[PDB]
């Protein structure tokens, strides 16, 4: 699929939950200081937008390709398709912003885990995670996508359960 | 070896002719793509931990500490540049990621290959595999009998 | 608090310049960059100078209180007691100050956890401890650490 996705014969229809777009500004709260690296992805195998990406060394450049949270390199929050460049916040650094989740019915505070598609999912399916993330709001589906707003900040010391 | 800057010198002029193959140096401080968000601190140097993995060591308490070569549980960060007129490193703290040439440890240096996850051993070195994330992007390259560089980039903790 | 306010009759005489820095009132850390990511969250009780966690419930925005171990979210650095709000250095970034101990057992070299309570306790690790506990005032212990993460 693609952020952007079209002429419309009619325009589409107050200020609140207006940012429940599937290419909306994926950080809740930026700031200067975070840093931000481009890679490479593939063009057709999965889409890296919103989901976490690890780093994949080819034999002609390095990739980015949807990863789970043993091997995250960092999240993919935005896209150029134009030249196929994937923008990614390291794992280093903090977020809070909307990811993509497959489940429709999460809650506000849950604990979350990264799958090997990158999709955020809850952490009780069984996989010990390796990563902080917790769910700032219910997941919101747009007709169709699942998004979430998360926060995740850092590794965790010992792996849960 | 133990300088970043080669100690003897030299009885030719370069050719500068070339632009491909031109980064191997030792002396190539710094990392190969860097952000300018990157939180940089300076210690002082008890040995010569360039390049290298480096850990807080102190003292009996008359001096304050400093860093010196090593990694495993006690990991601080890398150094990436020293000045030997003031014995001070250039360190990145381990929260912040790097990428750049670091010192890979010469047994197995042949096996080391791009995707292959690396550590740092109790010296600082880069080791093929714990608790670092680490990653070759690269190949060994060899620049002394005993000294070999590789492109690696580290980030965070596991 | 960070800053209790009170009037005087007669003016302290300060003109030493050692041992002048180790205050409950000295915010911030003892060195900091440009590049530290710093983030101002609604509080409820008085987490300054310890480890904070981010509490998730009229329903109202997660706000941030004393503690740690597996909730640990941050270090307070600094608090704003009018607007009822605390600066917080994320746990992904490292941060070198004065922060509150449990007790005087603490000493140089000590490797050292956040408890439930936001303080530095004896040996996941979280902080390397600099300096010995000192006492601010009755209880109050305050040790500098090296923040690093969590082992």
């Amino acid at each position: 699929y693609s952020k952007s996705m079209i002429e419309n014969k009619v325009f589409s229809s107050c200020f609140k939950s207006k940012n429940e777009r599937v290419d909306a500004y994926s950080f809740a709260c930026s700031s200067y200081t975070d840093k931000i690296e481009e890679y490479l992805y593939d063009p057709a195998n999965s889409f890296p937008y919103k989901r976490g990406v690890k780093l994949v060394p080819k034999e002609n450049s390095i990739y980015v390709e949807v990863g789970a949270d043993t091997d995250m390199y960092g999240i993919c929050v935005d896209v150029c398709e134009f030249s196929c460049t994937a923008y990614v916040l390291p794992i280093t650094n903090n977020f809070e912003g909307y990811l993509v989740t497959r489940n429709p019915s999460i809650k506000i505070g849950e604990i979350l885990d990264i799958n090997n598609n990158g999709v955020i999912i809850k952490a009780g399916g069984g996989p010990p995670t390796a990563i902080n993330i917790y769910a700032l709001s219910d997941s919101f589906t747009i007709n169709s996508i699942n998004l979430i707003k998360v926060a995740i900040f850092g590794n965790r010391g010992l792996e849960k359960t | 070896a133990l300088m970043k800057n080669p100690q003897q010198d030299s009885g030719l002029l370069s050719n500068s002719i070339d632009f491909r193959d031109q980064n191997l140096i030792f002396s190539n401080s710094g990392g190969v793509c860097t952000s300018s968000k990157d939180k940089i601190e300076n210690y002082p140097a008890k040995g010569y931990p360039y390049k290298r993995g480096v850990k807080l060591s102190f003292g009996d308490g008359t001096t304050e500490l400093e860093v010196e070569a090593g990694g495993g549980d006690d990991l601080y960060g890398v150094c990436s540049d020293i000045d030997e007129f003031s014995g001070m490193a250039t360190v990145i703290p381990i929260t912040n990621n790097f990428t750049g040439y670091l010192t890979l440890k010469k047994d197995g240096q042949n096996g080391v290959n791009p995707g292959d996850k690396l550590n740092f051993n109790q010296h600082g070195e880069l080791e093929k595999v714990k608790s670092v994330n680490a990653i070759a992007l690269s190949k060994a390259h060899k620049l002394t009998e005993d000294l070999f560089i590789v492109l690696a980039s580290v980030f965070g903790n596991r | 608090m960070k800053n209790p306010q009170h009037d005087a009759s007669l003016l302290s005489n300060s003109n030493e310049f050692r041992d002048k820095n180790v205050e409950f009132f000295a915010s911030g850390g003892t060195r900091t960059s440009k590049f530290d990511k710093l983030e101002n969250h609604p509080f409820l009780g008085y987490p300054y100078k310890r480890g904070v966690k981010r509490v998730i419930q009229s329903h109202y925005e997660p706000h941030v209180e004393a503690g740690g171990g597996e909730d640990l979210y941050g270090i307070c650095i600094d608090i704003d007691e009018f607007s009822k709000t605390a600066t917080i250095v994320p746990i992904t970034n490292n941060f070198e100050g004065y922060l509150v101990a449990k007790d005087s057992t603490v000493k140089v070299k000590d490797k050292l956890i956040f408890n439930k309570d936001g303080a530095l306790e004896k040996v996941t690790i979280n902080a390397t401890a600099l300096t010995d506990a000192k006492q601010i005032s009755n209880e109050v212990y305050l040790v500098k650490v090296a923040v690093f993460g969590n082992k």
